[PDB]
RNA sequence: GAUAAACGCUGAAAGCAUCUAAGUGUGAAGCCCACCUCAAGAUGAGAUUUCCCAUUUCUUUAAGAAAGUAAGACCCCUGAG
RNA sequence: GGCACCUCGAUGUCGGCUCGUCGCAUCCUGGGGCUGUAGUCGGUCCCAAGGGUUGGGCUGUUCGCCCAUUAAAGCGGCACGCGAGCUGGGUUCAGAACGUCGUGAGACAGUUCGGUCCCUAUCCGUCGCGGGCGUUGGAAAUUUGAGAGGAGCUGUCCUUAG
């Protein structure tokens, strides 16, 4: 099970007995099926999956074509999911957010938010050196390496641009699925800006 | 008087050969296709050209390893990041990654310049006893007088 | 187990054997004179 | 004074069905097929076998045996079949089969469950005492084996699984 | 000129080394500049030269 | 899944014994996977779906040079997650 | 400790901070044999380096003692890793004083208070980010995974069961 939809943003909800849970909104206007692809053909077997719908303008007659097939508008993110049952899936057939059901363990990917150019000691989770007692030694990334090899090791953690990663939070809870307006609810926060594509798919670990 | 002949880029027809790698010593099999795939075995050797033949290596997962080589015979690789070192055995390579067994071996037995690095390309390996190049009319090469 | 690198028989009832290319010594009698030369 | 050398003749009417390789032995008990090394020759009387080595090399001086040995053991297990003996000896250590399942309770927080292959069965004559049988030497020794590997005889009171008769070295511990 | 002689011998049945014996042995003096270019340009006469070297290792 | 120490099973050399020689099994936070991320500049440059479609001139048997273009992309501009 | 082979047209010296990385003669956790192993705790040897391996008091200290913890609070290497990364308390530059030695200037066979830590990175290396061309018609997407990196720890309680 899987299916793409958009981060909506951060809300709480009471459970039956009374419990304050955080979750995170998830909308996902039903995904396409695209394109399948099987061994004969491509060697390995998934379902190609279209979600959001794209103005024609900001599309391409290569992309138009496309998802002809599934005879849908164009569609502005397209991922593959693996480990399915593919007969059970057809070019044009239509994923919805009931699809999961609450109570179900996913496993939730995104992009992380970016961040920009960070030092180490953000960026690393690195010690500062001392903000006083003569010290000229605040935020800086450490000693690069011993003297022996002449060289700084690969790895040597410093600054550089941060975020902006794909992350998977591993079996976060469906808290409800608000069908009629295609809202998936997950405990807890996942990663991305709002209006960032999210990826909900059945926990690999369940 | 500066007479002696030098081979040419294009001008020597380069022939395609299947050698069977049953039961033949890794590195006797190699030695002797090192050789074709630099030309050695023929006349018209020119060192600063490559004049050699093209080798299709077919039942790489047959080949023979003497002694205790199969469990003993370790595969080092650095990835150039500390603790980085990752070993296999040479008898895990015959059984899942034959063609690089292979490879691996003639690779070491080429010269490590351009030429050798495009002599090697050459060398096609396949575990089992058919290949896709008969568009080529490979001819058997019978190395067992040869090792 | 004992591992050094003189293993003998400590009695009458020691067996001097080689498996997989290590001297070792087996006792039907007394477990203590089990060993493995090392 | 040689394994290789002895005779080996055939009890009651079991065939044996000979090829390049994989020897079989056939009877009332069941089918086994085993394959051997082509260095020893076999011969085939009416109802004695004997093996003949080439030459009297270490190596085929140990092989020799073994042939005997295993075509020997092939034929005892066919004609009359192996069996192994367990007496589990504890204040409530039990067993019992259901099919061709054991299921042993020698103590632990849950029970243990032993399942055999198409070639052995378990008897169970009673709860304290299992009998491993089988046409196969290595295959009913290693499961027996296994039913005394669960839970082997410990030195202080003699509690666990032990082989019938097998001499158990027990501690006077105080 | 040696390897380009040894791989014309090889093709005449002969190593490099047993070839320039069997030379010797015929009172051959051709050089390894003239037989590597035999080998190269007139592989008949080569073929020649090393039936002469052939015969007289038997010899 | 393959192993370490360790424990076998069957088994001979060596009528016995024996985990080994052939044959066969158990066995670790370790090894290879499994989990996460990067990844064909993986010059060995992989695969799949879809779009454009065979133009003009000059040289020429040339994998020719040149010119409008097609799909498409960018310049520029409003911006931001 | 011995030697005096590189460096005296200078290779910056202890401890600490920041950053680690490696070896395994393993501190913890995992597996195992023997036990003078009843059990519970242990001893000893074998395998094992995957991860983990505390904060304080005193001292410039390392070390060590102590307090309180912990599954444990391992031992070493990397110019006793790391001062063009930091600190500069210690290591007697110039001041001053004590004990001591000296007729003395001064000195240590010793102590004491106070005392300037420069450098805009060219190259390789490291962490990030672009441009070019390649990948053999030109394009827009989706991808396989050669190979690589990350992660890898563990307590306590209940139950089985007094
Ligand atoms: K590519
Ligand atoms: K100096
Ligand atoms: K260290
Ligand atoms: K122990
Ligand atoms: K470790
Ligand atoms: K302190
Ligand atoms: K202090
Ligand atoms: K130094
Ligand atoms: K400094
Ligand atoms: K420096
Ligand atoms: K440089
Ligand atoms: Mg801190
Ligand atoms: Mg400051
Ligand atoms: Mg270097
Ligand atoms: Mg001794
Ligand atoms: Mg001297
Ligand atoms: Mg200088
Ligand atoms: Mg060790
Ligand atoms: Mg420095
Ligand atoms: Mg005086
Ligand atoms: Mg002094
Ligand atoms: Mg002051
Ligand atoms: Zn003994």
């Amino acid at each position: 099970k899987g299916i793409l939809g958009k981060k909506v943003g951060m809300t709480q909800i009471f459970t039956e007995s009374g419990e304050l849970i955080p979750v995170t909104v998830v909308e996902a206007t039903p995904n396409v099926v695209l394109q399948v692809k099987t061994v004969e053909t491509d060697g390995y077997e998934a379902i190609q999956v279209g979600y959001q719908d794209k103005r024609e303008v900001l599309s391409n007659k290569p992309a138009k074509g496309h998802v002809a097939k599934a005879n849908t508008a164009p569609k502005r993110f397209i991922k593959e999911f693996k480990n399915v049952e593919l007969g059970e899936y057809e070019v044009g057939k239509e994923i919805k957010v009931d699809v999961f059901q609450a109570g179900d363990v996913v496993d939730v990917t995104g992009t992380t938010k970016g961040k920009g150019f960070q030092g180490a000691i953000k960026r690393h989770g690195q010690s500062r050196g001392p903000m006083s007692h003569g010290s000229r030694y605040h935020r800086r990334p450490g000693s690069m390496g011993p003297v022996a090899p002449n060289r700084v090791f690969k790895n040597k953690r410093l600054a550089g641009r941060m975020g902006g990663d794909r992350v998977t939070i591993q079996n976060l809870e469906v808290v409800k699925v608000d069908v009629e307006r295609n809202v998936i609810l997950i405990k807890g926060n996942i990663p991305g800006a709002k209006k960032s594509l999210i990826t909900i798919k059945s926990a690999v670990k369940a | 008087m500066r007479t002696t002949y030098m081979a040419k880029a294009g001008e020597v027809e380069r022939k395609w050969y299947v050698v069977d790698a049953t039961d033949v010593p890794l590195g006797r099999l190699s030695a002797v296709v090192a050789s074709v795939l630099r030309g050695k075995n023929k006349p018209t050797f020119t060192p600063h050209v490559d004049t050699g033949d093209f080798v299709i290596v077919i039942n790489a997962d047959k080949v023979k390893l003497t002694g205790k080589k199969a469990t003993d015979k370790i595969y080092y690789r650095h990835s150039m990041y500390p603790g980085g070192l990752k070993s296999v055995t040479a008898g895990e390579l015959r059984d899942k990654n034959s063609r690089r067994l292979i490879e691996t071996s003639v690779k070491g037995m080429l010269p490590k310049n351009t030429l050798g690095r495009k002599q090697f390309t050459k060398l096609n390996v396949y575990g089992g006893a058919e290949h896709p190049h008969a568009a080529q009319q490979p001819e058997v090469l019978d190395i067992t007088n040869l090792i | 187990m004992k591992v050094r690198p003189s293993v003998k028989p400590m009695c009458e009832h020691c067996k001097v054997i080689r498996r997989k290319g290590r001297v070792m010594v087996i006792c039907p009698a007394n477990p203590k004179h089990k060993q493995r030369q090392g | 004074s040689r394994i290789g050398n002895k005779v080996v003749v055939l009890p009651a009417g079991v065939e044996i069905k000979q090829d390049g390789n994989n020897i079989t032995v056939k009877g009332p008990k069941g089918e086994l097929t085993r394959e051997f090394s082509s260095d020893i020759k076999m011969n085939i009387e009416g109802n004695e076998v004997t093996f003949i080595r080439p030459n009297d090399s270490k190596e085929m001086k140990t092989i020799h045996g073994t042939t005997r040995a295993n075509f020997n053991n092939m034929v005892v297990g066919v004609s009359e079949g192996f069996q192994k003996a367990l007496e589990l000896i504890g204040v409530g250590y039990r067993a019992q089969v259901q099919g061709n399942k054991l299921t042993l309770n020698v103590g632990y927080s849950h029970p243990v469950e032993m399942t055999a292959p198409e070639g052995v069965t378990f008897e169970v004559p009673a709860n304290t005492q299992v009998i491993v049988k089988g046409i196969n030497k290595e295959v009913v020794g290693e499961l027996a084996a296994n039913i005394r590997g669960v839970r082997p005889p410990e030195p202080y009171k003699g509690k666990g699984i032990r082989y019938v008769g097998e001499f158990v070295r027990r501690k006077e511990g105080k | 000129w040696i390897a380009r002689i040894n791989a014309a011998a090889r093709m005449n049945g002969l190593s490099y080394s047993k070839l320039m014996h069997g030379l010797k042995l015929a009172e051959i003096d051709i050089n390894r500049k003239m037989l590597a270019d035999l080998a190269v340009n007139d592989a008949a006469a080569f073929t020649a030269l090393a039936e002469q070297a052939k015969d007289a290792l038997s010899k």
